[PDB]
């Protein structure tokens, strides 16, 4: 009736991707740290957008989505960060938000590409990912997009513009051993990343007493958080929940009972 | 209409790769090295770019309001 | 024009209980735990944690509607043994869990840098 | 005791008209002594089965086998009464059909019990004396060991 040990083995770390696995622990813990890597990790991006001038072809609901789908490098001071629900302040303050400003006119013949690097942050830590450029829109001359933008603290249950990662690879039971799919014609399926067997098998004998184990994955950061950062941060907030519950759960048993 | 960034299945990046992957055509590339070389691996990620129309390069073709 | 508010799905608003628990009167030692603005991550998770009690006889979650935000853990559990003792030791077993896989993966990222 | 059924049986068949299902397959099986026909339908990828293989199965009302009733509920935690392990294959169901061979005047010298394992059916055909255990709508333990 107690925790199981889970074992890390990270075999690939990059900038951009970190690739481990998880063994002895259960399918249900493993898929819920995948799903706070996708809907629990906090993050920062853009969400209030306030627009003085925009003349381009794309309106202004059209630039501020794309605004708020620009990541921003949100490394340490996410954590620093307060939801602008729990601050104190009205409206945005440094301690609950990231003020961005952004200024581009077209005065040249030739076109005008408003990119991420044209986004101007107070802070010099929270940077759209640029240390190409994410284009927002293009301008003719003549045209001019002023705006201010300030970036808040949330997480991607909220909105994707809070999805810290891009595809989440998910994978245990490489060998289908413990036949959770079943396939028709197994010789037609091509063999997995992290498959064990010879070419000449398709498949791993069936194991009776096998449960899901040694999860396969491979996190791709969108770069707003380092990829290994994203692992911490969702363990920490999957515990952070937990921790919450068991609170609230200690206050109701001592209160109904 | 513009390159959408965050490809709308997984989410990667891929605002910032049109005109990049405009060059890749240009100049020697094709379509399928193009993406390769962009590091866009998973087909949804790939049919964002190959899939695109750029609407707003035509629309810039009109006068603005505003002179 | 009837969107719900997108923070409605982890979000208490006022006078709302996060856990609620309320006996099962068909089978002793049983109970009902009701968690608001929690979902399948939590859910599934303590499902499953709860399953590995021997003293747990039955441990299920369900959503019962994807629009609205809500999960009902039912818990069976042995006489002298209460079903609310059964979710708090699997909580902090789950949180046990994390930390140390949290240690880990932290030894893990510290020896393939620079190791 | 406890126990209505128990002889050895040599597996005959496997599925003498096809492979109906992929875990299950239907064991037409022979015994021994009492010289009974069996057709039992077995989970194969849990407990595989070759053919022309002995194993013995027990049929008994309860597991317990002390003389008490199963109630039919699962309990993991039932370890005290010391329950039938004997077994490798244990399967419960119950039996839903009496068919024997009565013509009016004359009593039924053979019989069949089919009995249903919540879907794997279970036929047992033999002289009516060692299969008057048997009582429609009445819950039964199968318990099958294979024999070297
Ligand atoms: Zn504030
Ligand atoms: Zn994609």
């Amino acid at each position: 009736p107690y925790a199981n040990q889970p074992t890390v083995r990270i075999t690939e770390l990059t900038d951009e991707n970190v690739k481990f696995i998880i063994e002895n622990t259960d399918l249900a813990v493993a898929n819920s740290i995948r799903r706070v890597f996708i809907a629990e990790v906090p993050i920062i991006a853009i969400d209030w957008v306030q627009i003085d001038a925009n003349s381009s072809v794309l309106h202004d609901e059209f630039i501020a989505h794309r605004l708020g789908l620009i990541p921003l490098i949100s490394d340490d001071i996410v954590d620093k960060l307060q939801y602008s629900r729990d601050c104190t302040c009205e409206e945005f303050c440094p301690e609950c938000s990231v003020e961005f400003t952004l200024d581009v006119r077209c005065n040249e013949d030739q076109t005008r590409h408003v990119t991420s690097r044209d986004l101007i942050s107070n802070s010099p830590r929270v940077i759209p990912v640029t240390s190409d450029d994410i284009l927002i829109v293009k301008l003719r001359k003549g045209q001019e997009l002023r705006l201010r933008a300030y970036a808040k603290k949330g997480f991607g249950k909220e909105h994707a513009k809070w999805n810290p990662t891009a595809g989440v690879a998910f994978e245990y039971d490489p060998d289908n051993a413990l036949r959770h799919t079943v396939y028709p014609k197994p010789e037609e399926w091509p063999k997995s990343e992290y498959s064990e067997l010879d070419e000449d098998e398709s498949q791993a004998p069936y194991d009776p007493n096998g449960k899901p184990e040694r999860f396969y994955y491979n996190v791709e950061s969108c770069g707003s958080l380092r990829p290994e950062t994203i692992v911490l941060s969702a363990l920490s907030g999957l515990k952070k929940k937990l921790s919450d519950l068991q609170t609230q759960l200690s206050h109701e048993i001592q209160s109904d009972v | 209409m513009i390159i959408p960034v965050r490809c709308f299945t997984c989410g990667k990046i891929v605002g910032n790769k049109w005109e990049a992957y405009l060059g890749l055509l240009q100049a020697e590339y094709t379509e399928g090295d193009a993406l390769d070389a962009l590091g866009l691996k998973r087909y949804c990620c790939r049919r964002m770019l190959l899939a695109h129309v750029d609407l707003i390069e035509k629309l810039l073709n009109y006068a603005p309001l505003e002179k | 024009m009837n969107a719900p508010p997108a923070f409605e799905s982890f979000l208490l608003f006022e006078g709302e209980k996060k856990i609620t628990i309320n006996k099962d009167t068909k089978v002793p030692n049983a109970c009902l735990f009701t968690i608001n603005k929690e979902d399948h991550t939590l859910g599934n998770i303590i499902k499953s944690q709860l399953l590995k009690d021997p003293q747990v006889l039955f441990a299920g979650y369900k959503v019962p509607h994807p629009l609205e935000h809500k999960i009902i853990i039912r818990v069976q559990t042995t006489p002298d043994y209460s079903p609310q003792e059964a979710f708090t030791n699997a909580i902090t077993d789950l949180i046990s869990e994390l930390s140390l896989l949290e240690e880990r993966f932290r030894v893990a990222i510290k020896d393939k840098q620079e190791g | 005791a406890g126990i209505l059924f128990e002889d050895i049986f040599d597996v005959k068949d496997i599925d003498p008209e096809g492979k109906k299902f992929d875990r299950v397959s239907r064991l037409h099986c022979e015994s021994e002594s009492f010289k009974m026909d069996l057709i039992l339908d077995v989970n194969i990828q849990i407990y595989p089965v070759d053919l022309g293989d002995k194993f013995r199965l027990v049929i008994a009302s309860t597991l317990y086998e002390d003389g008490t009733l199963d109630d039919g509920e699962y309990n993991p935690t039932d370890d005290r009464p010391s329950r039938a392990d004997q077994f490798e294959y244990v399967m419960y169901g119950k039996v839903y059909r009496i068919e024997g061979d009565e013509t009016s005047t004359e009593a039924a010298t053979r019989l069949s019990a089919y009995v249903s394992y919540g879907g794997l059916l279970m036929r047992l055909q033999g002289d009516a004396n060692n299969l008057h255990g048997f009582e429609v709508d009445s819950r039964v333990y199968l318990l099958m060991k294979k024999l070297a």
